[PDB]
């Protein structure tokens, strides 16, 4: 038997091994995120050791079969995956380092507490406390102190933990051929021996860099908007042509404009579309909110919900003594077993949300026929792009008039288009610089082009260029301002949400050319489109059996990334914008800073 | 005399398609009509007879062969099919003439926590002739090197847990299947009745 015959033959035992333990696994944490106990803790430790002890000794055992001598491809990515060194590349020493860094920074992030001077005793976490005042409050002086206590007193926590963990990082990266570590992150969009899709690391800079070229002119513009809005509420905290202080951007590190609204809604006598107080007028309950999401996927041609999913998923909160974890989540355990966990509540938020959710459902049933290894999204940004276009169609006028929750009579006017246009904005293009200035501060340092002693001096020259966002207080090299943020000290890539955001769009753009929507971009409702659903099928069931570029080119005809649906989707605000701006500053100057006098 | 079919169908423990288990029934009365009536009821196919007029000719052995398989393999027990089932377990011929019985049992043979009573082949060297019955535990050498009687590298287990558990998809719960030969040799008729 040849090598390649001897793989397929231990990847047909790995597949109905991992299968078993995956799902025993995932039972045990399903378990206690619908039913916190205390023996559900050690069931879910139990049942998760026994998995990852299995993929420690799956991966050696893997690591025995030559990738060059193997030509089916199929075969060579399901290898190719499992013999994935990670951690394991180190000596024990280090990988028992880098481990204890790890845990003791998610948490100090997640225990780290601040308390209000001249009271040791009243102190506050970032969830729910610090959050709560970055995200409503309008004082300009207890934003500052949320904004700098946070970062002053976990922040500096983090920096030596962080350095440590950098160095370790290269080490396990460049022990696995890689140039840093964050060339190890751009290998989730790496494709190689497939003629005409093929993509190297190095492309993926150079295609964030260039389309986020063409977002400059639509983000300046919302720059603009917001810092005149805000200027007017602040005179005496904003300069007309400066940069915007960081601790007035709607959370703790100006991630999302979301939070801005208020101050910046175009036109503040129009409300929003809000049918909330139709559904509980029509009675409608957690079951009605998933049977009419499962009704939006019949009505495209995909399949209804497994009887599983209704008996085995808890779309409601359990209540009283019986408590769980109530973020929402799709969950795929395998072997037929689909579930979406949810503490769902009679509001449009939840409405939209089960939406999403059950898009994260429809994927992974897509996919239950690929091999295991196989059954994910084609990179790192599909699923959640699949997740986001459902909740754009099922979020519009026309959508929310056929299924009997906005009026008929109501009709939309295009100051409601601006500011819904706008809401968008603040989230969705808001975020695009933070993102992608982050993520290259964070390339940056693993390949080394920003020594120790000017991590923080580049991060705020990147913030005031890039993102156009200051720092109120300066910040010496003892502080780490990007580890305050959840996905860095957590050690998580953060480009997957530039690459899905753009994903989303050409997804939603070529959904909506397939359903013959006619007009603006935004108030496309794929409902009732088989061609639509159809289209994106082609796509959901490859899972990663196939390069991203070419299951891409599946739904928009194109092999890449590309930013023109994204601005097609805000050119109604963008022109608004520009006219707006037509008495103002456009752009920002670096050198202004809130403590500047 | 009544066909003991009772002994089949309604048995505490089915066996494994790997070890598939057959009941000759002779010298009896059969009404294949008082058991297509039953409640719990699915996968109901012949193959060269009909069961509209089941009971109205003559056999002369009538073999009953009964074992637990997932959903999605049922289409498995059928002439000329392939898979893990029809090649390693049990296999049909293409001329198979009788009837392929099956109905979901993951009331009886799931478990919570996952039943692992039931196995069937995973790897063997070559394919089942029809009606085959393999229960060897030699371990199956898929390199070069031998064994030795353990497992190892390039050297696995033949057999493979199910480990039905009831919150399994249906093409993953546990289905007893009951497979009727309908023999016609030269010899008396044995087994026929209304
Ligand atoms: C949750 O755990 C408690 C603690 O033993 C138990 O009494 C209860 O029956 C459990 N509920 C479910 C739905 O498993
Ligand atoms: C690759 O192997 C799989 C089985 O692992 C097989 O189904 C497929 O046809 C093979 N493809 C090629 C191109 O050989
Ligand atoms: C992973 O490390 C093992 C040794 O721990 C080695 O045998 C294998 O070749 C390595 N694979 C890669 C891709 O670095
Ligand atoms: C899905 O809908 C079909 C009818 O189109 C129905 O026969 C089937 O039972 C449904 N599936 C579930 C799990 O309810
Ligand atoms: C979709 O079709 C249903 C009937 O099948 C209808 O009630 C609904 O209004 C339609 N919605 C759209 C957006 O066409
Ligand atoms: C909306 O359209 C009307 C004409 O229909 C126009 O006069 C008005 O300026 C427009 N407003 C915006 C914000 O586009
Ligand atoms: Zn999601």
């Amino acid at each position: 038997s040849t090598i390649e015959e001897q793989a397929k033959t231990f990847l047909d035992k790995f597949n109905h091994e991992a299968e078993d333990l995956f799902y025993q696994s995932s039972l045990a944490s399903w378990n206690y995120n619908t039913n916190i106990t205390e023996e559900n803790v050690q069931n879910m430790n139990n049942a998760g050791d026994k998995w990852s002890a299995f993929l420690k000794e799956q991966s050696t055992l893997a690591q025995m079969y030559p990738l060059q001598e193997i030509q089916n491809l199929t075969v060579k990515l399901q290898l190719q995956a499992l013999q994935q060194n990670g951690s394991s590349v180190l000596s024990e020493d280090k990988s028992k380092r880098l481990n204890t860094i790890l845990n003791t920074m998610s948490t100090i992030y997640s225990t780290g507490k601040v308390c209000n001077p001249d009271n040791p005793q009243e102190c506050l976490l970032l969830e729910p406390g610090l959050n709560e005042i970055m995200a409503n409050s309008l004082d300009y002086n207890e934003r500052l102190w949320a904004w700098e206590s946070w970062r002053s007193e976990v922040g500096k926590q983090l920096r030596p933990l962080y350095e440590e963990y950098v160095v370790l990082k290269n080490e396990m990266a460049r022990a696995n051929h890689y140039e840093d570590y964050g060339d190890y992150w751009r290998g989730d969009y790496e494709v190689n021996g497939v003629d005409g899709y093929d993509y190297s690391r190095g492309q993926l800079i150079e295609d964030v860099e260039h389309t986020f070229e063409e977002i400059k002119p639509l983000y300046e513009h919302l720059h603009a908007y917001v810092r005149a809005k805000l200027m007017n509420a602040y005179p005496s905290y904003i300069s007309p042509i400066g940069c915007l202080p960081a601790h007035l951007l709607g959370d703790m590190w100006g991630r999302f404009w979301t939070n801005l609204y208020s101050l910046t809604v175009p036109f503040g006598q129009k409300p929003n579309i809000d049918v909330t107080d139709a559904m509980v007028d029509q009675a409608w309950d957690a079951q009605r909110i998933f049977k009419e999401a499962e009704k939006f996927f019949v009505s495209v041609g995909l399949p209804n919900m497994t009887q599983g999913f209704w008996e085995n998923s808890m779309l409601t909160d359990p209540g009283n003594v019986q408590k769980a974890v109530c973020h929402p989540t799709a969950w795929d355990l395998g072997k037929g077993d689909f579930r979406i966990l949810m503490c769902t509540k009679v509001t449009m938020d939840d409405f939209l949300t089960a939406h999403h959710e059950m898009g994260h459902i429809q994927y992974d049933m897509a996919y239950a026929a690929q091999p295991f290894l196989l059954r994910n999204g084609a990179n790192e940004g599909f699923h959640e792009a699949v997740g986001e276009i459902m909740s754009l169609s099922a979020a519009t006028p026309k959508h929310l008039k056929s299924i009997g929750l906005l009026s008929p009579d109501f009709q939309e006017d295009n100051e409601t288009e601006i500011n819904f246009l706008l809401k968008q904005a603040l989230t969705i293009v808001g975020t695009l610089p933070f993102t992608y200035m982050l993520e290259k501060w964070r390339w940056m340092v693993f390949k080394g082009e920003i020594p120790k002693d000017q991590w923080m001096k580049k991060w705020w020259e990147m913030k005031r260029e890039i993102v156009g966002v200051v720092e109120p207080v300066p910040h010496d090299e003892t502080y780490c301002d990007p580890a305050s943020l959840f996905h860095v000290s957590n050690d998580y890539s953060f480009i997957r949400y530039y690459t899905r955001t753009l994903y989303q769009f050409q997804f939603q753009e070529a959904l909506c050319q397939a359903a013959k929507h006619e007009g603006p971009l935004h108030k496309c409702d794929i409902s009732n489109s088989t061609e639509a659903g159809q289209k994106l099928f082609n796509m959901l069931r490859l899972g990663k059996s196939e390069p991203w570029t070419l299951a891409l080119e599946n739904v928009v005809g194109a092999k890449n990334m590309n930013v023109r649906p994204l601005l097609n989707y805000f050119e109604p605000l963008f022109t608004w914008l520009k006219d707006q701006n037509k008495n103002s500053f456009v752009g920002w100057s670096t050198d202004w800073s809130p403590y500047a006098d | 005399n009544l066909c003991p079919f009772d002994e089949v169908f309604n048995a505490t423990r089915f066996a494994s398609v790997y070890a598939w288990n057959r009941k000759r029934i002779s010298n009896c009365v059969a009404d294949y009509s008082v058991l297509y009536n039953f409640a719990p009821f699915f996968a109901f196919k012949c193959y060269g007879v009909s069961p509209t007029k089941l009971n109205d000719l003559c056999f002369t052995n009538v073999y009953a062969d009964s074992f637990v398989i997932r959903g999605n393999e049922v289409s498995q027990i059928a002439p000329g099919q392939t898979g893990n089932i029809a090649d390693y377990n049990y296999k049909l011929p293409d001329d198979f003439t009788g009837c392929v019985i099956a109905w979901n049992s993951n009331k009886l043979d799931s478990k919570v926590g996952g039943n692992y009573n039931y196995l069937y082949r995973l790897f063997r060297k070559s394919n089942l002739k029809p009606f085959e019955r393999d229960i060897s535990t030699e371990i199956y050498q898929a390199g070069n090197k031998p064994c030795n009687g353990v497992a190892g590298f390039n050297c696995y287990f033949p057999l493979r847990s199910y480990g039905f558990r009831p919150t399994y998809g249906v093409g993953h719960q546990p289905y007893r299947v009951v497979v009727l030969s309908f023999e016609l040799l030269h010899a008396p008729a044995t087994v026929c009745g209304p």
